[PDB]
């Protein structure tokens, strides 16, 4: 019985194709009958190792942002590892720049002049302005008044860290707008609520519209680390710039403490639970898939990336009865990646090159991988690349007594051109 | 044969426990 | 919700040979114009054919606005239509082009197929392991049926999600796994601890019979734009709502093109074309002209739909005048319905059906002079009318609206016209363009 | 089955093998010189020696200019980057336009680069901290070290390592009993799911389940990649991709575009020269369109005609649809195709030509053909009359509501009939113009 | 307790991330507050829940009049948008005031 | 050099001058223009000279008579060690700076300090290196036998060098050079051991160096501005340096001038396109050479009679007359045929293969009739077309393809002009339609 499938070229093995159509003139050798003729064969091998699936001739690796850095690398009881990228580019400078501008010096006039603009005449300062901070503890209820000097003289990421959870005074002129009242009495609210599902929509949202589930749709090309400065002939400047790129505070703030460690402390070295450094400020991802910018290899984007092995494994889904053989001269002898594609995920009874006997005994395990009077299979699948039918033919004659024919296409490739020339000749 | 559970590392940690008869909090 | 000024067009008025009929679906008149809207409606039905724009032309008080929302009433649930108008556009945080883009990814769709889980039972017992901070959640929960039992891990947003809306040994619960929801359908066991802070116990239900696990599989449509925030940057669930995004990139617009186009070819999507509606689109400018004129051209580009009620116009932010207020290249991109004035039959059908839908009691002669006043003055002051005279006839206690609450309503509210001939007889009295004006009587 | 998007009929320039064209090939009918043209500025494209050779594409409207720049996409191929453009994408409210100029330029120009990776990666059997000795002194970290057990096939290995990676670890929630993935090269790390070894159906968190990952852990691994110039640009503008709390709170910001500076460009072109010379960089110029170039203003024109002599600058191509107009930005200098006569002496002007009635003819049947939809010869006439009559656009967009009346009349064939009622329904400019002069209502 | 709210205090509430704590909410609250262009989906999702209370019968809605002291003075864009504004389900009464007489409409030329 | 594909002003090496800056007809890659060259060449001394500041030269003449072949040959002709900044007209009217802040931005980045430091440097082969890592506590010892061609020797490494040596893990036979002070060891490569490769290093390891830094004062300006860092100069949101920081770094770098450790290296500003600059831009300019920290300040514009921007009146050269009085104006004049000929003989014998003598005759008759940059433009798809008919040398032939599908403006403006209704106006009027 012979049946016949054509196949679309999908998208990877469509862009494959144009990629390396191109060249700078092909003059479309392979559908000019190169095959048929007799480089011209390096493109016709080309043409044949994309318009089967690209996996079969390079390995589709993991999907990741170009690494532009200088890490320390090798050339290949425990391995340890410390954080070493940097950028390629290093902006060099002179000694002389930190140690008369930005470290004090005996004839600098930094740590003076800091002092004098930040100390002397701050004017939260409550030794000399006392009525100016009242006026402010008036204001916004504060119970202590040098609080206004603490947050005129901190940076702001510290500030935003040590969050202070304390209930101000209850004469200010502090008036909780209502907006601030409803954010407040749904803080833990349960579901059922009139106020309380008014106020998230974004959950709602979320779960409506399965937003858990949901994959990474883009990654970015190129990922750096900040551009290194290298200071020739000081350790002050390693020290400043380490303390600034890892700073303990704003790394452990966006941090966890490990559970044990939290139990050493606790428990063991009796230290108060509030003393504890402020972790889990990290913002949390959208989802899983949106965690990290790499991208693993699926197994699926294979099974759905090409042409003709989707089809392939709709076939092997529908057909159970008949034991089938795959002529693999379809790209020349490539045993490798339909073997580890059929026993990752489509695994089934097997073999492949006493043979000859063990696919009759039963069909339960499939004759399969073969390269071409065993015609004792219950069915065989010979599908393209005939432009000569004797092949076919003798590949057929091999091959129960029932003999079932497979074909399969790909329609703008070149199995239209030479199997629309050896149709006719059949 | 059928594979085992995933190991439940629990140690370092506070529990919640709610029953059918009573509901319990083991705290440290 | 409310009574609005379309609250009665509910379909196009359309037989299946693509013919109007005179009067269905809360329509009447502009019967051509009609037809071709319902063979842009079937257009988009097929799905196939992207970036033909379709421009409506005609005088105010025509049905243009009508029409296009009727073609969104008849174009069904779940597949897009954005209606922005022309003004919008120009903004500060975005560019024109930005927008447009922006409003030209939020007309198009895409049906994300996805395999779920169901889970529901009775719940035996929790185990919800915190640490000390109560940063890290681990825990296992155990749940029970009629049939069997099992024992479950526990995540963080499972976790989190048991906290709040808080759940007790005793419940019963579905948890979907695809999306993370958990609702309690109620107490089941009664179990004989009643701590005193509980005042709220859910309502009785029997306990669920049969397998826990049930395979499930739904569909939810997402918009192109809402991905493409959601990709743009580490919070971008947050910007659908607050609309902070902007500027977006053009490299995370060609990786979504390429995904989208993934997630079609293995099955995953079915991308379905929408609707991109602007009315007053003679209040664009002339870079924004360009960009739609350059932006049809794509395969993800949506029927774009157009209106304008301005004759020979001049297109902004240019000297020159052109036809519609659009120049030419656009215009002839464009395929243009047009729409014409109404008589007094099908103003006369048109309050009928507005007082239908207005809930007033109007008689017959005041419908009378109520057509008369539409065809003397506008359809817009004679639709307008009817409410009005619904509340004097309420302040006179008659249900059924007369003629003398017409001509009192006609006499307390002003028409365009009279207004402006009451403005030209004492125009000393009002602010002259050249901010002139006498206030005193002497 | 599949959306036409008004240029999915054309595939290629269509010429032979000594540049000459035929009359038919690639879905292009006529423009024979202009095809010759645009196939030796391919030529010129793939020779990869030039910079900052630049072509206006001077025609009407309905003649082909933008087809003619997506054939030369087309012949390129997409190795080679191609970025289309409008003239009003030049215009941000966020920066200055010059400088999304050379953004564009920069996006123009692409890399194609080979690098490899140290990779860690296997199963997490064993995860034990080591608790630090002064916790609450908090100028150090709370832990010391961290001992992570890795297993896969034919290969096992423990790993200590440093706190800063163990950061990546914990944000990306790494318990006991999932394969995770280690790139040493900017220390981020992958978890890929939960460990098939144990059990599997029994979680509520619909985890991907993956095997034991072949080979041993210390894969060196080499990918290839296809990268741009300007993409370089902005990952180290704001750079996002280290372990350090620059980089952590640099992803979180919402970013906005900024002016780059040149020195970054300078440091770039350095680094990317190293590449070259190493051997694993091959360096592709590209080509980029700007379309509408007459609604770019004279401010874009003057720093165009110096950021095209530069010795890296692409191939940028240029369409144009007016005549002899004002240029934008000023209101004395008339001057042809909106195009100022500083940069014209830089620019090769290629000339495209408007159609006859057989072309249209043969177009419409083309279109027709792509569009799915089979016509008749006096329907496709007639067609051709109005496409001579009205314009190439009209008799373009018409074609599909008369085969949504074919298929309302219950056949797959479209009659003169049809063509009657699409003209009957929809209306052409000139109409359309003609009934607003009729009208007093400004209809 | 009864307490009485407007749909732009819902808008805001929503908009502004509550809870989570979590640095960019807190670097939210200590920053100055940006008006930003709050979209229609987020608009939408508030007419729904809203309505699927009042359906509940527990909560009342009662529109508000809006009063617009000379209108001669909004450019032409803004009448544009205001045209379908009105025409929109949830928008309430507005009041229009103005004194100018035959005048020029801001925005453009001889209109 | 970096990454350099073949440009419009890429064969320009210098100024083509003589030690008594008496121009030679046609030298480094330049031609013609010998009074102008001359007067580039005594600018050009002007600036290796360095005891004049803040002078400003403006190049006005017709279009593509070599104004920017003359600027570009100046900062060749200057080397590298010296300041260049090359803007056009339309870069300082930014979305974020003010203008002012642009012009001082661009003015303060041709301005030069050079300082000369001594540092300290270890560079060799590691022959071994062993750690006796039995880490009882955190204690651990190990040592290093690091060889160049004249050392051998053996090191005892302390517990921060066991540290650095963990990560950038170096083998043995790696070369690696170390700082001592700040402890950054880089790993230059690997030597000959095959059985990237770098030569194994030359003797005497620990040898110090001096390495010259020249930074502009920009840099230090945004340094000094405390709250921005130097990420600045790479992120471009400098935004609005105060005037007192640049007070202060002004008055430091005469300090380090004076007490001798940093010289201060003049720059060239250029300029292109200064008529697109607004009056504003004019009046700073015109009080920013007053200056002692300006630089010499390059201009070049080919506008007649014509109106200065943000104003409505005509002025000479699109500049106002107290700019026209504060700057030496540079004439240069047009080319003959000799001129063009010698033109296109050097940008094609750079561009691509030899051409026919007849076939650069054509050129030249094209170039002198229509525009040099016309036939510059025409050489290389001449070749291009040469190459697809699969010939070595350019034909008259391929200039006459060239020549029938690339047109010049001449042809294009005439041809515009028989073709007008299908083209669009200014008042939007078009016929698309080819019937009657
Ligand atoms: N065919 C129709 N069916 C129903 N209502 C109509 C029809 N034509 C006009 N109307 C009414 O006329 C009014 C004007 O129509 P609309 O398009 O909204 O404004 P305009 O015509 O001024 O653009 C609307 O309130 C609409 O209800
Ligand atoms: N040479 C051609 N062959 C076939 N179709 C063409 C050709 N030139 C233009 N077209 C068609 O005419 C339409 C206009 O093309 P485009 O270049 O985008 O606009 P314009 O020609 O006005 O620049 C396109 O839809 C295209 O399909
Ligand atoms: N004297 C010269 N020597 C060599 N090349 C020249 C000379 N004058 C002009 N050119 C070349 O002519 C082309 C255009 O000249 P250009 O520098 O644009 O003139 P201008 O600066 O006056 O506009 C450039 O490629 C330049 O190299």
């Amino acid at each position: 019985i012979e049946i016949d499938v054509l196949c679309d070229l999908t998208q990877r093995q469509a862009k494959l194709y144009q990629v390396l159509k191109s060249q700078i003139s092909t003059n479309y050798d392979a559908i000019e009958n190169a095959a048929t003729n007799d480089n011209l064969i390096n493109a016709v091998m080309q043409f044949r190792k994309v318009c089967n699936h690209p996996d079969l001739f390079e390995r589709a690796d993991v999907d990741s942002p170009f690494s532009f850095t200088t890490f320390g690398k090798t050339t290949s009881k425990f391995t340890d590892l410390i954080y070493s990228s940097r950028n390629p580019i290093k902006y060099s400078l002179p000694r002389l720049i930190y140690e008369d501008l930005i470290l004090p010096n005996y004839n600098n006039d930094v740590d003076i002049a800091n002092k004098l603009k930040n100390v002397k005449f701050n004017i939260f300062n409550p030794s000399t302005n006392y009525e100016l901070c009242l006026f402010l503890s008036k204001l916004t209820g504060e119970p202590s008044l040098n609080e206004f000097f603490r947050v005129s003289t901190t940076p702001l990421l510290k500030r935003v860290i040590e969050r202070t959870n304390g209930p101000k005074n209850t004469d200010s002129l502090s008036f909780k707008t209502i907006t601030q009242e409803l954010l407040e009495v749904t803080r833990n609210a349960p579901s059922e609520g009139v106020m309380a599902s008014l106020l998230n929509v974004e959950k709602h949202a979320y779960e409506r519209e399965y937003l858990n589930c949901i994959q990474r749709g883009y990654h970015p090309n190129v990922s750096a680390p900040p551009v290194t400065i290298e200071v020739l002939g000081s350790s002050h400047v390693t020290n400043s710039i380490n303390n600034e790129l890892f700073d303990p505070l704003i790394s452990q703030a966006l941090s966890d403490i490990p559970a044990i460690t939290q139990y050493n402390m606790h428990v063991k070295k009796g230290i108060p639970v509030e003393d504890f450094p402020k972790t889990g400020l990290f913002p949390e991802p959208l989802n899983k898939n949106f965690s990290s910018n790499i991208s693993m290899p699926s197994m699926d984007r294979f099974i759905t990336e090409s042409a003709k092995l989707r089809k392939l494994d709709e076939l092997l889904v529908k057909l159970k009865s008949e034991g089938h053989r795959v002529l693999i001269y379809f790209q020349m002898t490539k045993m490798m990646d339909l073997m580890e594609e059929y026993l990752t995920y489509r695994q089934y009874n097997h073999i492949r090159l006493d043979l000859v006997h063990d696919w009759q005994t039963n069909p339960e395990i499939f004759v399969f991988l073969l390269s071409t009077n065993l015609t004792a299979a219950d069915t065989v699948i010979f599908y393209d690349s005939d432009w000569n039918p004797t092949i076919d033919s003798q590949a057929m004659d091999r091959a129960t007594r029932q003999v079932t024919v497979y074909r399969l296409l790909v329609r703008g490739t070149i199995e239209e051109r030479m199997r629309d020339r050896a149709k006719q000749k059949e | 044969f059928v594979k085992p559970r995933r190991p439940y590392n629990s140690e370092g940690m506070t529990r919640i426990l709610r029953r059918y008869e009573e509901d319990l909090f083991c705290t440290f | 919700s409310l009574i609005a000024a379309h609250s009665h067009i509910t379909g196009l008025g359309l037989d299946e040979n693509l013919q109007p009929r005179p009067t269905s679906e809360g329509m009447v008149g502009q019967l051509q114009a009609r037809r071709a809207a319902g063979v842009i409606l079937k257009m988009v039905q097929n799905g196939t054919i992207a970036g033909r724009a379709v421009l409506v032309a005609g005088p105010p008080s025509t049905g243009k606005t009508a029409l296009a929302m009727g073609v969104s009433q008849s174009l069904g649930k779940d597949v897009p239509f954005t209606a922005i108008a022309g003004s919008e556009i120009f903004s500060l945080e975005l560019s024109k082009t930005e927008a447009l883009t922006q409003a030209f990814r939020k007309s198009i769709g895409i049906k994300i197929k996805e395999e779920t889980e169901l889970i529901e039972g009775e719940v035996v017992e929790i185990q919800i392991d915190r640490s000390i901070t109560g940063g890290h959640k681990q825990g296992k929960l155990t749940i029970k049926t009629t049939d069997m039992e099992t024992i479950y891990e526990l995540g963080n947003k499972m976790i989190d999600g048991l906290t709040k809306e808080k759940v007790l040994a005793g419940d019963v619960i579905s948890i979907d796994k695809a999306s993370g929801k958990i609702t309690k359908l109620g107490r089941s066991f009664a179990r004989s601890r009643d701590y005193d802070a509980m005042g709220a116990d859910t309502r009785f239900v029997q306990c669920p019979e049969g397998e826990l696990q049930k395979r499930k599989t739904v569909v939810h449509t997402v918009s192109l734009h809402e991905i493409d925030v959601i990709n743009s940057r580490t919070q971008g669930f947050l910007a659908l709502f607050t609309g902070d995004t902007g500027e977006i990139r053009s490299e995370v617009r060609d990786q979504i093109n390429t995904k989208v186009a993934e997630w079609k070819e293995e099955g995953k999507a079915e991308i379905v074309p929408g609707v991109l509606f602007i009315d007053e689109v003679h209040m664009l400018d002339i870079e924004c002209f360009s960009f739609i004129n350059r932006a049809l051209e794509d395969e993800f580009a949506p029927i774009v739909m157009m209106a304008t009620n301005r004759g020979v116009s001049k297109t902004r932010g240019t000297n020159y005048k052109s036809p519609h207020g659009l120049p030419l290249d656009l215009l002839d991109r464009s395929i243009i319905i047009t729409t014409k004035s109404y008589n007094e039959q099908e103003i006369k059908t048109i309050l009928s059906i507005r007082a239908q839908e207005e809930e007033v009691e109007l008689s017959s002669d005041a419908l009378d002079l109520l057509t008369k006043t539409g065809v003397e003055t506008s359809l817009r002051y004679s639709s307008n009318l009817i409410s009005v005279a619904q509340q004097i006839a309420m302040k006179r206690k008659n249900n059924t609206v007369e003629v003398e609450d017409v001509k009192r309503a006609y006499l307390l509210f002003l028409d365009s016209a009279r207004s402006v001939k009451y403005v030209q007889e004492n125009e000393s009295q009002y602010i002259d363009d050249q901010g002139n004006v006498q206030i005193s009587i002497a | 089955v599949t959306r036409t998007a008004a240029h999915t009929h054309i595939k290629g320039l269509g010429l032979d093998e000594s540049g000459v064209a035929k009359r038919v090939e690639g879905g292009f009918v006529g423009q024979i010189e202009a095809r010759e043209a645009c196939g030796v500025i391919v030529d010129l494209i793939k020779a990869k020696k030039m910079s900052g050779r630049a072509i206006l594409l001077a025609g009407g409207p309905s003649t082909g200019k933008t087809a003619l720049a997506l054939a030369i996409s087309q012949e390129l191929g997409p190795k080679v980057p191609f970025c289309p453009l409008v003239g009003s994408e030049l215009y941000s409210v966020e920066v200055k336009k010059t400088e999304t100029l050379m953004e564009n330029f920069r996006r123009a120009i692409g890399l194609r680069i080979k690098e490899t990776k140290e990779v860690y990666e296997g199963e997490v059997t064993e995860l034990t901290p080591e608790d630090a000795e002064n916790p609450l002194g908090g100028y150090g970290k709370t832990i010391s070290h961290v001992i992570v057990g890795l297993k896969s096939a034919k290969g096992t290995k423990t790993l200590r390592l440093d706190p800063t990676i163990y950061e990546s670890i914990q944000r990306e929630k790494v318990s006991i009993g999932d394969v995770i993935y280690i790139e040493a090269n900017t220390g981020a790390v992958k978890r890929v799911g939960r460990s098939d070894a144990y059990a599997t159906e029994f979680d509520l968190e619909t985890e991907e389940y993956v095997p034991l990952p072949k080979g041993e852990v210390h894969k060196k691994k080499e990918i290839v990649q296809d990268v741009t110039l300007h993409d370089l640009d902005v990952a180290n503008a704001r750079p996002q991709g280290g372990q350090d709390v620059i980089s952590m709170m640099g992803q979180l910001l919402k970013p906005k575009k900024t002016e780059i500076t040149e020195k970054l460009r300078q440091e770039v072109n350095k680094v990317v020269a190293k590449y070259i010379d190493q051997g694993v960089a091959e360096l592709i110029p590209g080509v980029l369109f700007i379309d509408e170039v007459n609604m770019l203003d004279i401010e874009i024109f003057t720093y165009l005609n110096k950021a095209l002599e530069s010795n890296i600058a692409p191939v940028v191509v240029l369409a144009s649809n007016r005549g002899m107009t004002t240029v934008r930005g000023t209101e004395d200098v008339i001057s042809p195709h909106g195009v100022p006569p500083d940069l014209i002496d830089r620019l090769l002007i290629v000339r495209t030509l408007p159609y006859d009635k057989d072309e249209i003819r043969t177009i419409i049947e083309r279109r027709a053909t792509v569009e799915r939809l089979q016509v008749e010869s006096s329907a496709l006439d007639l067609l051709a009359t109005m496409g001579t009559e009205t314009s190439l656009r009209y008799a373009l967009q018409l074609l599909a509501p008369c085969g949504i009346l074919a298929q309302t009349s219950n056949r797959k064939e479209i009659v003169v009939n049809d063509v009657n009622e699409a003209k009957l329904l929809f209306l052409d400019a000139k109409r359309s113009t003609k009934i607003l002069e009729t009208s007093a209502n400004y209809l």
